[PDB]
């Protein structure tokens, strides 16, 4: 029945505001219900912000009340979120719901000081005992903003293999790694390369992994 | 972000077969299904833009296959009717992660074996 | 105002048992709703004992004053997702969700498999020395893992990160990594990651001299 659409800036500084818009399809936003904005933390704990009726009332979180802002525009039927002075601790997923039955896509946005900086890739050696089954891979550290792709041997590679989700560290750069086991018979004769690839950066990296 | 299709298997000349990939939100990106064959490159099979931009295929499988995509089960689909065995291959999928649809297709899949 | 306790956090249920999740409120509510997120949430149960669209028979809502259940019949593979409980009050506007709670399908016990990784030199020549400890393919997700260098216990120098249930075998990977300076690095010989499982009998131990 009812769609919504979120966009904007995925990338704000601390201190700023970060401003969001949600198209909404197939129904009018002064014929009913309230339109809240609703975020999850990467903790994927939910928190509802704010609201317009559909008379244009506002309602807000009271944790938020002094650096919120809900507009609307009916002529195109949207209606928008203002968040001002924003920190780190805002970083998470926005959504934009009509009275929580009908719900957008989601944006990620990110609150940081960081500036675009390619990845370190560095290779994690098979060890000197291996029966059986041996594990190589390639660490992927310090970079932002998000996300980072790895493939290996150039997509030939796809059983055995974790990419585990990026962490934060506290220089304010993520880090993550990618492993793969394989059989250690073929540590000899199979040649195992690692693809990262972060687009903010323009960077592509190819470390083979020796053992 | 990942990706794992389903749905191959073996089959003879003539016969079906219902790919299926799902996304661990796909709404606004287009899957594309891409095929390998072992002693090949990975060729273009089609390709699933958002929901209203329709969809397209290559010369290859015109009129036997269907691309579809269910935006509430971020999944989407290849129906492969009047199999082939040229089209005996591995079947991946990938995300265009340009909205734009120029084809940045970073994220990939596992892959699933299909043989006639 | 109002908080929501969801109990359990993590939900482990095989196919064909019943499944029922807790909600409880610390002031008196009118109405529970249920969200169902694999993905947006979905609304998958309102007006406490509605079920909106796409909702299988076998879900059931119920409960009230401070205390609301979700109640699966039979559950399926299909079910496991993560599950909040919403209320609406108004004269204190505010709109609160639980913590969710995480239905996961359930599989056999499978142990760690556990490697351990030193700094490679091209890391070493710029200053920092990471050592990468795996726990691979395990099930339960519930792991311990201790860094010791030197035979001394590490705190506040490592960070963990682990995968999503996998989407064929249904198990979990673990990666902790263990961040020092090169100055650092060089003082101490022996580094071991000690992994503690529930399918281990006894901790498994990787170490490794740092000049080998
Ligand atoms: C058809 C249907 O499913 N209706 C549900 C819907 O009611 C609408 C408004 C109905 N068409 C109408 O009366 O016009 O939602 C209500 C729940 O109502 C409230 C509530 O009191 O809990 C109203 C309240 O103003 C809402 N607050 C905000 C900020 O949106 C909340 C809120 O939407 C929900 O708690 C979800 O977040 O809902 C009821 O479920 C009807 O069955």
């Amino acid at each position: 029945e009812v769609q919504l659409q979120e966009s904007g800036p995925g990338l704000v500084k601390p201190s700023q505001s970060l401003s969001l818009t949600c198209s909404v399809i197939g129904y009018s936003i002064t014929s009913g219900y309230y339109w809240n904005w609703i975020r999850q933390f990467p903790g994927n704990k939910l928190e509802w912000m704010g609201s317009i009726n559909y008379d244009g009332s506002n309602i807000y979180n009271p944790s938020l009340k002094d650096r919120i802002s809900i507009t609307r525009d009916t002529s195109k039927n949207q209606f928008f979120l203002k968040l001002n002075s924003v920190t780190t601790e805002d970083t998470a997923t926005y959504y934009c719901a009509r009275g929580g039955d009908y719900w957008g896509q989601g944006t990620s946005v990110t609150v940081s000081s960081a500036s675009t900086k390619g990845p370190s890739v560095f290779p994690l050696a098979p060890s000197s005992k291996s029966t059986g089954t041996a594990a190589l891979g390639c660490l992927v550290k310090d970079y932002f903003p998000e996300p980072v792709t790895v493939s290996w041997n150039s997509g030939a590679l796809t059983s055995g293999v974790h990419t585990f989700p990026a962490v934060l560290q506290s220089s304010g750069l993520y880090s993550l790694s990618s492993v793969v086991t394989v059989p250690s018979s073929s540590l000899g004769t199979q040649t195992y390369i690692c693809n990262v690839n972060h687009k903010p950066s323009n960077t592509k990296v190819d470390k083979r992994v020796e053992p | 972000v990942q990706l794992x299709x389903s749905g191959g298997g073996x089959v003879q000349x003539g016969x079906s077969l219902x790919l299926s990939c799902x996304a661990x939100x796909x709404x606004x990106x287009x899957x594309x299904w891409x095929r390998q064959x072992p002693g090949x490159x990975r060729e273009x099979v089609x390709x699933x833009x958002x929901x209203x931009x329709x969809x397209x295929x290559x010369d290859s499988x015109x009129g036997r296959f269907t691309x579809s995509x269910d935006x509430x089960x971020x999944x989407x689909x290849l129906q492969x009717x009047x199999l082939x065995x040229x089209d005996x291959a591995x079947y991946y999928c990938x995300x265009x992660x340009x909205x734009x649809x120029x084809x940045x297709x970073x994220x990939w899949g596992x892959g699933t074996x299909v043989t006639v | 105002d109002i908080v929501l306790t969801q109990t359990p956090a993590i939900m482990s249920a095989s196919p064909g048992e019943k499944v029922t999740l807790t909600c409880s409120a610390s002031s008196s509510v009118s109405y529970m709703h249920w969200f169902q997120q694999k993905t947006s949430p979905k609304r998958w149960i309102y007006d406490t004992s509605k079920l909106a669209s796409g909702v299988p028979a076998r879900f059931s809502g119920s409960g009230s004053g401070t205390s609301y259940s979700l109640t699966i019949s039979s559950m399926e593979a299909e079910d496991a997702a993560a599950y909040y409980c919403q209320q609406w009050s108004s004269d204190p506007p505010m709109l609160t969700f639980g913590a969710g709670t995480k239905l996961e399908l359930k599989r056999t016990v499978a142990a760690p498999s556990v490697f351990i990784f030193p700094p490679s030199d091209e890391q070493l020549k710029s200053g920092t020395a990471s050592v990468v400890c795996l726990l691979n393919n395990f099930y339960p997700r519930e792991a311990k893992v201790q860094w010791k260098v030197d035979n001394a216990l590490q705190s506040g120098n490592s960070q963990e990160s682990v995968t999503e249930q996998d989407s064929k075998d249904s198990t979990y990977s673990l990666s902790s990594t263990l961040t020092l300076s090169k100055a650092d690095y060089e003082k101490h010989k022996v580094y071991a990651c000690e992994v503690t499982h529930q399918g281990l009998s006894s901790p498994v131990t990787k170490s490794f001299n740092r000049g080998e």
